[PDB]
């Protein structure tokens, strides 16, 4: 049987390097090409390159040339792929896939379980800005890492509160929005959003009014 | 270089068609939190284990993947690949629960944020099934790609999906443009929310 078992999950920092293995068994290691494809969380597949296990020749992608190196080991039948100058946008799951045969080299009939890389970087106190209305909320922008606890009136209001999931920005910082539904009542009730981020020890209360 | 429809869905037992506009064509099925698997190779051929209810074709510059007799396992992402180029992807849903139109709420940048030389358009989408939207920001009728950061749908507490999209803008361009819009498409259903400064 054909199996592709990769290395465990890794955490790196901006500028660091990570090496991912791909253990192969049950087939001719040097008779089929090995390809590496990455996929960011919530994004599509992106081909990175292929390496011939026989002649150790590689054909990297244009956008990854000069940054990715692919090697192979005949004795342990393991393919390797090392990427340098990692950034916050390089957080992706990396799979190693096998070319089915000699003639067909792109219909990957076997895939690995994947190796999640988590390029890690600057923590930061969140920036809270009110969202005037009806619906009113608060914007938790440029914070890292997850999670952030958002409440209203120190937990007095819990109905109609929707804490939307944060977005992984291109800068590596998350942005979360939590809003409430009100009869609009705006002039009578006072609304204050309490955001607490334990990793950076930041707790700021902002009052939202029209 | 391969374009796919953002969303496509059908009831259990229906059939759906997924386009791929860009040689051979191959398709992949990827369940959430799982590795992609080949279901279609060499235009229309199928590997072992793929049931006969999967089929493909190509007529001109566009190839189509059709799944007949939809099952719960078919609810997954689907991509078309030509050699090394991969498509945008298509989200397939077996209409598990009753359909629900998305709810859209758009918030302009706050006064406090503008004082810090920053501006962000917060567009919020909630209570929509299937979980697949198409957000395209419009600046006086012209779409803008830079600064667009859109999440992926996630399960709510009521079996529906929620998502959020943000358009980061500078104060100078926010004031220059007359208005901005958050157009979201849910399988051909486009609803536009427009906000304007001041």
């Amino acid at each position: 049987q054909v199996q592709l078992v990769q290395s465990g999950a890794e955490v790196k920092k901006p500028g660091a390097s990570v090496k991912v293995s791909c253990k192969a068994s049950g087939y001719t290691f040097t008779g089929h090409y090995m390809h590496w494809v990455r996929q960011a969380p919530g994004q599509g597949l992106e081909w990175m390159g292929w390496i011939n296990p026989y002649s150790s020749g590689t054909n990297y992608a244009q956008n990854f040339q000069g940054r990715v190196t692919m090697t192979r080991d005949t004795s342990i039948t393991t393919a390797y792929m090392e990427l340098s100058r990692l950034r916050s946008d390089d957080t992706a799951v990396y799979y190693c896939a096998r070319a089915p045969d000699y003639g067909d080299r792109w219909d990957f009939d076997y895939w690995g379980q994947g190796t999640l890389v988590t390029v890690f970087n600057q923590i930061k106190g969140p920036s809270v800005f009110p969202l005037a209305p009806a619906a009113l909320g608060c914007l938790v922008k440029d914070y890292f890492p997850e999670p952030v606890t958002v409440s209203w009136n120190s937990g007095a209001l819990t109905s109609g509160v929707h804490t939307f999931p944060a977005v992984l920005q291109s800068s590596g910082l998350y942005s979360l929005s939590s809003v409430v539904t009100v009869p609009s009542s705006l002039g009578t009730q006072t609304y204050i959003c309490n955001v607490n981020h334990k990793p950076s020890n930041t707790k700021v209360d902002k009052k939202v009014e029209p | 270089a391969l374009t796919q429809p953002p969303s496509a869905s059908g009831s259990p037992g229906q059939s759906v068609t997924i386009s791929c506009t860009g040689n051979y064509v191959s398709w992949y099925q990827q369940h959430p939190g799982k590795a992609p698997k080949v279901i279609i190779y060499e235009v229309s051929k199928r590997p072992s284990g793929v049931p006969d209810r999967f089929s493909g074709s190509k007529s001109g510059n566009t190839a189509s993947l059709t799944v007949s007799g939809l099952q719960a396992d078919d609810e997954a992402d689907y991509y078309c690949s030509s050699y090394e180029v991969f498509g945008t992807g298509t989200k397939v849903t077996v209409l598990g629960q009753p359909k629900a139109a998305p709810s859209v709420t758009l918030f302009p940048p706050s006064s406090e944020e503008l004082q810090a030389n920053k501006a962000t358009l917060v567009c919020l989408i909630s209570d929509f099934y299937p979980g697949a939207v198409t957000v395209a920001w419009k600046a006086d009728s012209s779409p803008v790609k830079a600064g667009v950061e859109t999440t992926t749908p996630s399960k709510q507490s009521n079996n529906k999906y929620a998502a959020s999209s943000y358009l980061s803008l500078t104060p100078e361009q926010w004031k220059s443009h007359r208005s901005y819009s958050c157009q979201v498409t849910h399988e051909g259903s486009t609803v536009e929310k427009t906000v304007a400064p001041t």
